C-alpha cells in the first residue's frame, strides 16, 4: 500500500496465512507428551509432519 | 535567399510561432541512467518516481509538436513544420494537431512512408549487438524544398 490503495480486505487475507504458516505450529506445539500415571504407554505428536489437506466439498 | 514569397499582409495576433521537427505522442528524449529503479513490472509503484524524479526529469520535455501545442493553449498562435506518412498514424497526429488549433499547412504529407517507422538492421560488431538505420522515418526526411515559406515569413 506504498503506492496505491490497498485491498479493503488485505488485513483479513494477510492475518489467516499469517495463522497457517505460523498460528498452527506455534500451538501444536505445547501439546504434551500424554504419558499414564504408570509411565508405561507414552503418547505424543509429531508436529513436523503436520498438514492440511484442500476441503472436500 | 533571393525573392519573398506569397503576398505582403499586416499579419493577425498573437505573432505566429513555428515549431520544427518531428510530431510524436509522448516520447522523452532526455534519457540517462537512474540509481533508483522501481520494481520492474509493477508500473503502479513507478509513480512513486514522479515525486521522487531522476533531476535530469523533473521537468521533462518533448517533440516541438508539445511545445506548439501548449503555445496555443495557452493564448498564442502556433504552426508545425514536418513531414509525416501517408498511412492512419500520420492522419492521427495530424488530426491531433488540427484539433488543438496548431496550423498544420508546414505538415508535408509522404504516401510511402509509415509514420514513427525506421528500417534498422542489427549487427553484431566486436561482440556486441548494434544497429544501424537503413531507410530513415518521415519525421527526419523533410527537404529543403517541402519547407513553407508563408510559415517561415509569418
Amino acid at each position: 500500500g506504498t503506492s496505491t490503495i490497498p485491498g479493503f480486505n488485505q488485513i483479513q487475507f494477510e492475518g489467516f496465512y499469517r495463522f497457517i504458516d505460523q498460528g498452527l505450529i506455534e500451538e501444536l506445539s505445547k501439546f504434551p507428551k500424554i504419558e499414564d500415571i504408570d509411565h508405561e504407554i507414552e503418547f505424543q505428536l509429531f508436529v513436523e509432519t503436520y498438514q492440511l489437506v484442500e476441503p472436500l466439498i | 535567399v533571393d525573392y519573398d514569397d506569397g503576398i505582403d499582409f499586416p499579419y493577425d495576433d498573437p505573432p505566429l510561432v513555428c515549431c520544427f521537427g518531428a510530431v510524436q505522442k509522448e516520447f522523452v528524449p532526455v534519457v540517462r541512467v537512474h540509481d533508483n529503479p522501481m520494481h520492474p513490472d509493477i508500473y503502479s509503484q513507478w509513480k512513486m518516481l514522479q515525486w521522487d524524479p531522476p533531476e535530469f526529469g523533473r521537468a521533462p520535455g518533448g517533440p516541438p509538436s508539445n511545445v506548439a501545442i501548449s503555445h496555443v493553449r495557452l493564448g498564442g498562435r502556433a504552426a508545425f513544420m514536418g513531414k509525416v506518412g501517408g498511412d492512419d498514424y500520420g492522419e492521427e497526429l495530424v488530426l491531433m494537431m488540427n484539433k488543438e488549433r496548431v496550423q498544420t499547412r508546414g505538415v508535408k504529407f509522404d504516401e510511402g512512408a509509415s509514420t514513427a517507422c525506421t528500417r534498422v538492421k542489427i549487427k553484431f560488431e566486436d561482440g556486441k549487438m548494434k544497429a544501424e538505420t537503413v531507410k530513415e522515418p518521415p519525421e527526419d526526411s523533410l527537404l529543403a524544398s517541402e519547407l513553407n515559406l508563408a510559415v517561415l515569413k509569418e
